[PDB]
């Protein structure tokens, strides 16, 4: 039950999920150890049947949904 | 400009995450988080030159056991990190050693064997001199005592291993 997120500057994390968090939840200290601020960023579900085309999320999606999938972090 | 392969190695709990944040993002992260993967990188200036560092922060699981080569393939150079405060945490390096030395098929290896929570010294079970020995033993490898903590020999961890690429 992880979800592998990769992040800006080439970097990526893989974080745990417990039932009931939310995907800003289950990211937030791996955020914040990078200076990430999820207001400045958008999230999106790598979309691999679709040549990888991102599906931006909302940061209070529910993580468990998640499990499996694999998010990029991108600036606005 | 150049980039640098980094990868930091040992048990759980000795701090290779702490120090790898601790000299990328400058702060200090007291609880334990186990990490399963995550990566990290730097711009850094080395003696006085342009360098790029990608470190790699490992897991002590059963997969990053069963990845740990190709870690090690791909990595430039490696910090092998225990903590003064866990026996066994120093006695698990060994095997990584050997194993690098494998991998890349060569005794010259960038590596520096790490010391770390060099603060905590009333907890000490490891002795400085009993770490010199073992860096000793492994060809006269370069050797520290770190504090992610105190911030002591932080960045000469990261700093010597871009030298030893660098030679
Ligand atoms: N006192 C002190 N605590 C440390 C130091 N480095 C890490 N720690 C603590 O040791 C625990 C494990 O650190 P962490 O970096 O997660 O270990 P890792 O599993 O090797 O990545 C954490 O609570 C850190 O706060 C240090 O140099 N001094
Ligand atoms: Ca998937
Ligand atoms: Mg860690």
């Amino acid at each position: 039950n992880t979800i592998r997120v990769f992040l800006p500057n080439k970097q990526r994390t893989v974080v745990r999920v417990r039932n009931g968090m939310s995907l800003h939840d289950c990211l937030m200290k791996k955020l914040k150890v990078r200076g990430l601020q999820p207001e400045c960023c958008a999230v999106f579900r790598l979309l691999h049947e679709h040549k990888g085309k991102k599906a931006r999320l909302d940061w209070n999606t529910d993580a468990a949904s998640l499990i499996g999938e694999e998010l990029q972090v991108d600036f606005l | 400009m150049r980039e640098y392969k980094l990868v930091v190695l040992g048990s759980g709990g000795v701090g290779k995450s702490a120090l790898t944040v601790q000299f990328v993002q400058g702060i200090f992260v007291d609880e334990y988080d186990p990490t399963i993967e995550d990566s990290y990188r730097k711009q850094v200036e080395v003696d006085c030159q342009q360098c790029m560092l990608e470190i790699l922060d490992t897991a002590g699981t059963e997969q990053f056991t069963a990845m740990r080569d190709l870690y090690m393939k791909n990595g430039q150079g490696f910090a092998l990190v225990y903590s003064i405060t866990a026996q066994s945490t120093f006695n698990d390096l060994q095997d990584l050693r050997e194993q690098i030395l494998r991998v890349k098929d060569t005794e010259d290896v960038p590596m520096i064997l790490v010391g770390n929570k060099c603060d905590l010294e009333d907890e000490r079970v490891v002795g400085k001199e009993q770490g010199q020995n073992l860096a000793r033993q492994w060809c006269n490898c370069a050797f520290l005592e770190s504090s992610a903590k105190s911030k002591i020999n932080v960045n000469e961890i990261f700093y010597d291993l871009v030298r030893q690429i660098n030679r």
